[PDB]
RNA sequence: UUUGCUCCACACAAUAUAGAUGGAUACGAAUAAGGCGUCCUUGUGGCGUCGCUGAACCAUAGCAGGCUAGCAACGGUGCACUUGGCGGAAAGGCCUUGGGUGCUUGCUGGCGAAUUGCAAUGUCAUUUUGCGUGGGGAUAAAUCAUUUGUAUACGACUUAGA
RNA sequence: GCAGUCAAGCGUUCAUAGCGACAUUGCUUUUUGAUUCUUCGAUGUCGGCUCUUCCUAUCAUACCGAAGCAGAAUUCGGUAA
RNA sequence: AGAACUGGCGAUGCGGGAUGAACCGAACGUAGAGUUAAGGUGCCGGAAUACACGCUCAUCAGACACCACAAAAGGUGUUAG
């Protein structure tokens, strides 16, 4: 495409992280929101015991400027990418000023949506057993909130209903109208060529 | 292709069981030796060069084989893929002064059906 | 050391029906219908064979097999949850003060509420197994026999009480009471 | 920020100490002028 | 500023800039599972259906139906402007109608040159700084410096007596 | 200074409830001792007073586990700063 | 703290080791092109999210030379013998 919408969907943090700031630092302006559920590797207690550090690990402590310890689910993928590209190498500063990981699930976008293959899994990548999270539930636990989002996506999904129904139809009809032309002299030609 | 270490292009791959859809299956196309399509039908079955992880080529080898992998299959090996592949090949076409053929070709089928999607 | 074939046999009885598909699996029959969301990511329960329903965990080891059985069982005691009978029976040993094994309660019935353990005060009151009919007494002794169809649920109520009944400074043993548990308890049927 | 002046009521605490006895606590009372929904309307809806 | 004036629709000159100069093309969920179709009461059944965006449409020989034109045949296509309706946590989205622009076909005619029509090659969009013909408010407002203290080191803060 | 292994011993009956000789593995850097790297071609001592802030090898408080735990009263231990 | 060969740092840049006299590679006139040392190739960041057979699942790890740390003891965790 020319402005890429990666549905957090699955895809394990750090990976869909790399993929991003690569495609980003080489400047293909992605917009990857859906972040709600962006599974990290490892049981809650662990990844959780971690984040319970992490900023919280934070400090500075002359007087809390330093290690600004952030929460989201979204600005987690940032904490990621935001490390994985040069965060003050003005180039970056720009290249970053071009990522868009928004906290579930749609909005102004709401149309497009592209899965990032093998930064996927718990599906493709990871075995096959044992240990995700839910990019935001680690946050639910470090304290969002909240499910206002997952409920407002209750809606989103409500709507998507309509469309997907129609398109099952418009299509149904379509091919259930061009399967006449299929088998039509002036077509077994667009066969031989498009298919010997 | 027997399994995985075998032979030719019209001969030499057995197989089967384990995972979720198997049975003594043989060698199809290749990438020389860089991505075969290792199927017995089987009586109905995929393939690939996953693969080599334990078993291998059921009963015999060569001949016996050559005396079968088309003494039934091949012929049969013509479902989709089979057909839905060959396509992806004449993808590499005269597409140049064969485009316009393609184009003007399709551009006609447009109104043909686009019309019907309506008068109905 | 990573067997490729391991499989076990879950043996539906006449009047059951397993609805095991999707991920999940529900069994109807006799007493009724329970469902469990088995994602011990492996098994591929299957199949037909009439009787029958076989389990299995192709090419793996460790848990994978371990789980295999943990599954058979799990959905097996399931298949009995409607087949036969729940069906457990707590038993309740008194001290030199006595207990109070009554069934209240509020917006929906909490209870059992027991009062005065080892001569206690305080309103001991502990949610009742939403799936288990919790019948106190009989003929008789002091035993709140309360059983249902969720062998799981049956248990952890039974127990939930017999923990709601405490004992916190008498290194047990002597001052040593508490509403303990008895038979277990496929009831009723036998013969 | 109206004013502070003292009450004196009977401490029907009837739990102990000085049940149904004098007790002379102090009040601070504010001017309450039954205020009238000038404009009105409202607000709401949220991912905040 | 003497209301000098500022905010909408066709122009006119300077600006600059994260780097289109064929399309950003929407189901949800599983993955030890799915997707379509399909005849059913439902999580069913039953063929069928498919491993690969090397897609799909949509193309202007990257100015074909590219400029100027002429038809038969299609009522389909799509462009711009308008109204009847409808749906959007705003924007955008779907629709109804007529007017109007271009097209599927051997259709037919004429156009393309100089070495500045395989390089520059249309063009990019959006910045408001101002300079132009119709359209709307209306002069709104904030300061400055004079009052107990709810406020104050200075700032800052809180407000009236006609 | 602080934990730890082996178990001969105490613990009247019993090695480990509670402790453990001998022998052996270690952690600790508020002792002390070595060492001389940094600072005499600027570093001012001890103690208090004040005032935050961190550690846990927890004295008290929270919940629990063992006891040679009947109650109480103690001891040992875990989560815990 | 002290000896003994051989290199070395002091007299030295250059590429590796993030970081740094003595580590590794590698010795400097000024330039173009080509291969490489040591080191590295998810991403910062040039280089494969290469290709193989296994092992490991609450802090399991990812340290050629270094304040760079970690023993004795023990596990029905799992792996082969």
């Amino acid at each position: 495409e020319p402005v890429v919408v990666i549905d957090g969907k699955g895809h394990l943090v750090g990976r869909l992280a790399s993929v991003v700031a690569k495609q980003l630092l080489n400047g293909q302006k992605i917009v990857v929101v859906r972040a709600e559920e962006l599974n990290i590797s490892g049981e809650f207690f662990r990844n959780k015991l971690k984040y319970h550090d992490f900023l919280r690990k934070a400090t500075a402590f002359n007087k809390t400027r330093g290690p600004f310890h952030f929460r989201a689910p979204s600005r987690i993928f940032y904490k990621a990418l935001r490390g994985m590209v040069s965060h003050k190498t003005a180039r970056g500063k720009a290249a970053l000023e071009r990522l868009k990981v928004f906290e579930g699930i749609p909005p102004p976008y709401d149309k497009k949506k592209r899965v990032v293959v093998p930064q996927a899994l718990r599906v493709l990548r990871l075995k096959p057993g044992r240990k995700y999270t839910t990019l935001g539930k680690l946050s639910t636990s470090v304290g969002w909130k909240y499910e206002d989002v997952v409920a407002k996506l209750e809606a989103k999904r409500k709507v998507s209903s309509a469309e997907y129904y129609a398109k099952k139809r418009a299509f149904t009809k379509k091919v259930a109208s061009a399967n006449a032309t299929a088998a039509e002299s002036d077509v077994a030609k667009q066969l031989a060529a498009l298919g010997y | 292709a027997s399994n995985w270490r075998l032979v030719e292009v019209g001969r030499v791959v057995l197989i089967k069981k384990g995972q979720s859809a198997g049975k003594l299956a043989a060698i199809v196309e290749i990438i020389d030796q860089k991505k075969v399509l290792i199927d017995g039908p089987k009586a109905g079955v995929p393939r690939q060069a996953i693969n080599l992880g334990q078993v291998v080529l059921t009963p015999l080898t060569f001949a016996l084989p050559r005396g079968a992998r088309t003494a039934t299959v091949s012929k049969k090996w013509a479902a989709a893929a089979v057909c839905e592949k060959w396509a992806a090949s004449s993808w590499a076409k005269k597409i140049a002064q064969r485009e316009r053929r393609a184009a003007l070709t399709d551009f006609e089928r447009f109104q043909v059906m686009v019309l019907r999607k309506q008068k109905r | 050391m990573k067997y490729i074939q391991t499989e076990q046999q879950i043996e539906v009885p006449e009047g059951v029906t397993v609805s095991i598909k999707s991920r999940i699996v529900k069994v109807v029959g006799p007493r009724g219908t329970l469902t469990k969301n088995l994602k011990h990511i492996d098994v591929t329960f299957t199949k037909v064979n009439n009787q029958l329903i076989k389990v299995a965990v192709h090419n793996g080891g460790r848990k994978h097999v371990a789980a295999l059985r943990t599954v058979k069982s799990l959905v097996d005691n399931m298949i009995t949850g409607v087949t036969k009978g729940y069906k457990y029976k707590m038993r309740y040993v008194y001290a030199h003060f006595p207990i109070n094994v009554n069934i209240v309660e509020k917006d929906g019935a909490k209870f059992i509420e027991v009062r005065n353990f080892l001569g206690d005060k305080k309103i001991r009151n502990v949610p009742v197994r939403d799936g288990v009919t919790i019948e106190f007494s009989t003929n008789v002794k002091d035993e709140i026999v309360l059983s249902g169809n969720s062998v799981e649920d049956v248990s952890q109520n039974a127990a939930d009480l017999q923990q709601i009944c405490r004992v916190r400074n008498k290194d047990i043993r002597k001052f040593l009471d508490g509403i303990y548990v008895s038979h277990k308890g496929f009831i009723t049927e036998d013969l | 920020k109206a004013g502070m002046t003292t009450i004196v009521r009977d401490l029907d605490r009837p739990g102990s100490k000085f049940h149904k006895r004098e007790v002379v606590e102090a009040v601070t009372v504010v001017d309450t002028p039954p205020v009238v929904v000038v404009g009105v309307v409202g607000y709401v809806e949220t991912p905040r």
